[PDB]
RNA sequence: AGUCGCCGUGCCUACCAUGGUGACCACGGGUGACGGGGAAUCAGGGUUCGAUUCCGGAGAGGGAGCCUGAGAAACGGCUACCACAUCCAAGGAAGGCAGCAGGCGCGCAAAUUACCCACUCCCGACCCGGGGAGGUAGUGACGAAAAAUAACAAUACAGGACUCUUUCGAGGCCCUGUAAUUGGAAUGAGUCCACUUUAAAUCCUUUAACGAGGAUCCAUUGGAGGGCAAGUCUGGUGCCAGCAGCCGCGGUAAUUCCAGCUCCAAUAGCGUAUAUUAAAGUUGCUGCAGUUAAAAAGCUCGUAGUUGGAUCUUGGGAGCGGG
C-alpha cells in the first residue's frame, strides 16, 4: 500500500553536526546549593520583568 | 518455611500536585538553610510528624478522665521533652498542633555541631561527620540524620583518632612532612 | 567458659572448640560420598566379609 | 422517592446489584464477552511473526502514511495490525523478524489519527528497537 | 422390627403412611472459586485481592480395590484396566520429581546436579547413629532502611546589606560566581598484610604498607505551545518525513519535526504497557437524578413485602455536696 520508498528522509539528509565538551556539572548535593544561592539570593535584581531562566533575546 | 521476618515499611510520601511552583521554593529553600542533598529527607519529617499530629487529634476526640489518655498523653509528651523539641512550662497535648518542620531539622547533628561553633559553612559539617572525625560520649558516628537528644549535648567533640583532635596526621601530610625531613629535604 | 580438669573439658564440650586447641581430631568423607555408599550396601545382602568389602 | 426503612436491606441491596450492570466498565470487565474476545489472553505484551508490511492513510485534517504491519501471533493464531514509531525505523525490519507488541495507552481504544490501530512495535529479534535507534546497538546479523 | 457399624442415625433390608423444599429466591447453571487470620487503597462510610512461610481441608498420571498396623483406602506399600514409557538374547522383567538441584516443552513472564548436621527440632533398642526437614554460601535494580560523587583560604569585582560618599569610590562586618587548581589540607572507593567471625570458609566491623588534581576515580532517565515547572535562539525539511495520552503542530520565515547551545523536574534511579484503588456526590446507606437536557408504567384493583394515630406513675419529698 502507498509509497514506502521515502523512509527516513529528514533523518538521513540532514547533515552531521558534532558536539562539544565544557565540563561535567556539580552532582548530588552541591547542586543543590548551586541552585539556592542562585535564585532565592545571588545578586537580587529588584525589577525581573517577570523574566525566565532561559528567556535568550 | 524459614527464620526470617519479612518486616518492613517506608518512610515517606509523595505529594499529589507535582507542579505547582508555591511549595517547591519552600522545598528548595529548607534544603539550602539546613544543608541537604534531596526533597526526599524533608518528606521523612513531615511523615513522622503528621503522624504525632495524627494520634494527638485522636486523644483529644477521646473524651478526659480515660486511662488510655492519660497513660499514651502523658508518654508522648515525654518524648519530645526528652528531644529537646517541645520545652517544660507546658505539657498539655494542645500545644503540639502547633509544631513545624523546623524543629525537628535544628535538632539533627550537622546543625548542632555547626551552631557549636566547630564546623565553619555547614557543608563543611556533613563532610566532617563522615570523615569519621566526631563522638558522642564514647562513639565515633558516621551520619547526619542523627537525631540529639537533649541529655547528650554537652558532650560532643572530635573524636581522638583524628588528626584535627589530637591525632596523627593525614596522608597528605605525612608525605610532605617525609619532603621536609628526607624527600625534598 | 572455664573448667576444672582436662578430663571434663572432653566429658562436655563441643568438638569444633577442641579441635581448635590440638586435642581433638576428626574424620571427614564429605557426606556425600558417604551415603552414597550407604545407598550400596543394599543391594547385595548379609554376606559379612563382603559388605565389610562394601563392593 | 427512596425505600429508607429500618428493614430494608434485601431490597436495597438488590436493586443496587441489577442496577449495576448498566454501567459500561463493570459489564465488561465481569462479563467475558471483551475478555474471550480480546486478541490478548488478558495480558500486556505478547510475541508474533511478521507476514506483511503495509502504509496505512489517516484522518481528514492531517495527510500522511503511518507505516503499519500485519502481524500473526504464535499463542492464538489470530492476525493484528501494529504501528512502528520513530524516523526512518521500518527498515530496520526484515520478513519474519519476531516481534514483541504491546497496547499504546487507551485500553482497546483507537488512538490519534490512525484508523484502527492499537498496537505498537516495542522488541525486534531481542535488541530493543529504541536502543538501536539511538546508536547504542546494533541488529544480531 | 432387625442386619452391618468403634458408637447414634434410611447408612442398609422387609412391612406400613404420603409426605419434604419454594418468590425470606429452592432447583439448575457459571466461577480467572480451596477457606480463614489477613494485604493494598482509605476524611467518615466503603471498593478490590488473598496459590503464597500460621491453622484446617484435599491429592500424589486418570479411575477402583486391599495387606500390615493403635492409627492408612498409604502411594519414596501392593494388585488390576486406561494413557504413556525403559531394558531385552524376543523367552521375560522393571516405572511414577505437584520432595532437593538439573533438563525439555510452554509461554509477556520466574535462581547452583554447591557445603554441613555446628544452630532449631524429630526418630530410634539410644548421653554415642540418620535427617536435600533445616542451616549456610552462590544468581538476584520484585521490593524496603542509611548514605558518596567534593570542602576550604587567599587573587577580581557582576555586584550587592551596612559605616562614609553631592558621584565614583576607602573598612570590609558580610556575602555569591565565573577563570587561574593559585595553594596546600581531609577523606573514603580500590589493591593487599594481620587478627576476629565460621562446623570449616566468605561479608560486616578493627588495623599495618599503598592510593585524587579535577582533559581525570566522568550520574543518568525524561522533557521545554497549553493542561504543567522550563527558549518567540541558530541550521535543515516543505500536508513529505514525523510528533501528539487530549486540544492540536507540518502546505518555504515551524515557540511542537530532524540536530546543536540553553534551561526545567526526580536522582542511583527514570521512563513504557496492562490490571486494581482515590479523584467518582459519574452506582450515591452516609449522599445523585427523573416538566423541557437520558428518564413517571394509559388508568384502576390486588397477594407476599415494607410502613402504621392518641392513650395506662407524674410530680411533692428525702439522707445529702457545691454558687
Ligand atoms: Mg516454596
Ligand atoms: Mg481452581
Ligand atoms: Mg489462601
Ligand atoms: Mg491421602
Ligand atoms: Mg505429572
Ligand atoms: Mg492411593
Ligand atoms: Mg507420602
Ligand atoms: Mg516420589
Ligand atoms: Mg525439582
Ligand atoms: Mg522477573
Ligand atoms: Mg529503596
Ligand atoms: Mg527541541
Ligand atoms: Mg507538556
Ligand atoms: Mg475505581
Ligand atoms: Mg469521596
Ligand atoms: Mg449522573
Ligand atoms: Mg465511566
Ligand atoms: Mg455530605
Ligand atoms: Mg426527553
Ligand atoms: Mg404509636
Amino acid at each position: 500500500h502507498g509509497s514506502l520508498a521515502r523512509v527516513g528522509k529528514v533523518r538521513g539528509q540532514t547533515l552531521k553536526v558534532a558536539k562539544q565538551e565544557k565540563k561535567k556539572k556539580r552532582t548530588g548535593r552541591a547542586k543543590r546549593r548551586m541552585q539556592y544561592n542562585r535564585r532565592f539570593v545571588n545578586v537580587v535584581p529588584t525589577f525581573g520583568k517577570k523574566k525566565g531562566p532561559n528567556a535568550n533575546s | 518455611p524459614v527464620a526470617r521476618s519479612w518486616v518492613c515499611r517506608k518512610t515517606y510520601v509523595t505529594p499529589r500536585r507535582p507542579f505547582e511552583k508555591s511549595r517547591l521554593d519552600q522545598e528548595l529553600k529548607l534544603i539550602g538553610e539546613y544543608g541537604l542533598r534531596n526533597k526526599r529527607e524533608v518528606w521523612r519529617v513531615k511523615f513522622t510528624l503528621a503522624k504525632i499530629r495524627k494520634a494527638a487529634r485522636e486523644l483529644l476526640t477521646l473524651d478526659e478522665k480515660d486511662p488510655r489518655r492519660l497513660f499514651e498523653g502523658n508518654a508522648l509528651l515525654r518524648r519530645l521533652v526528652r528531644i529537646g523539641v517541645l520545652d517544660e512550662g507546658k505539657m498539655k497535648l494542645d500545644y503540639i498542633l502547633g509544631l513545624k518542620i523546623e524543629d525537628f531539622l535544628e535538632r539533627r547533628l550537622q546543625t548542632q555541631v555547626f551552631k557549636l561553633g566547630l564546623a565553619k559553612s555547614i557543608h563543611h559539617a556533613r563532610v566532617l561527620i563522615r570523615q569519621r572525625h566526631i563522638r558522642v560520649r564514647k562513639q565515633v558516628v558516621n551520619i547526619p540524620s542523627f537525631i540529639v537528644r537533649l541529655d547528650s549535648q554537652k558532650h560532643i567533640d572530635f573524636s581522638l583518632r583524628s588528626p584535627y583532635g589530637g591525632g596523627r596526621p593525614g596522608r597528605v601530610k605525612r608525605k610532605n612532612a617525609k619532603k621536609g625531613q628526607g624527600g625534598a629535604g | 567458659m572455664i573448667y576444672d580438669s582436662l578430663d571434663y573439658a572432653k566429658k562436655n564440650e563441643p568438638k569444633h572448640r577442641l579441635a581448635r586447641h590440638g586435642l581433638y581430631e576428626k574424620k571427614k568423607t564429605s557426606r556425600k560420598q558417604r551415603k552414597e555408599r550407604k545407598n550400596r550396601m543394599k543391594k547385595v545382602r548379609g554376606t559379612a566379609k563382603a559388605n565389610v568389602g562394601a563392593g | 422517592g427512596k425505600c429508607r426503612g429500618l428493614r430494608t436491606a434485601r431490597k436495597l441491596r438488590s436493586h443496587r446489584r441489577d442496577q449495576k450492570w448498566h454501567d459500561k466498565q463493570y459489564k465488561k470487565a465481569h462479563l467475558g464477552t471483551a475478555l474471550k474476545a480480546n486478541p490478548f489472553g488478558g495480558a500486556s505484551h505478547a510475541k508474533g511473526i511478521v507476514l506483511e508490511k503495509v502504509g496505512v492513510e489517516a484522518k481528514q485534517p492531517n495527510s500522511a502514511i503511518r507505516k503499519c504491519v500485519r502481524v500473526q501471533l504464535i499463542k492464538n493464531g489470530k492476525k493484528i495490525t501494529a504501528f512502528v514509531p520513530n524516523d526512518g525505523c521500518l527498515n530496520f525490519i526484515e520478513e519474519n523478524d519476531e516481534v514483541l507488541v504491546a497496547g499504546f495507552g487507551r485500553k482497546g481504544h483507537a488512538v490519534g489519527d490512525i484508523p484502527g490501530v492499537r498496537f505498537k512495535v516495542v522488541k525486534v529479534a531481542n535488541v530493543s528497537l529504541l536502543a538501536l535507534y539511538k546508536g547504542k546497538k546494533e541488529r544480531p546479523r
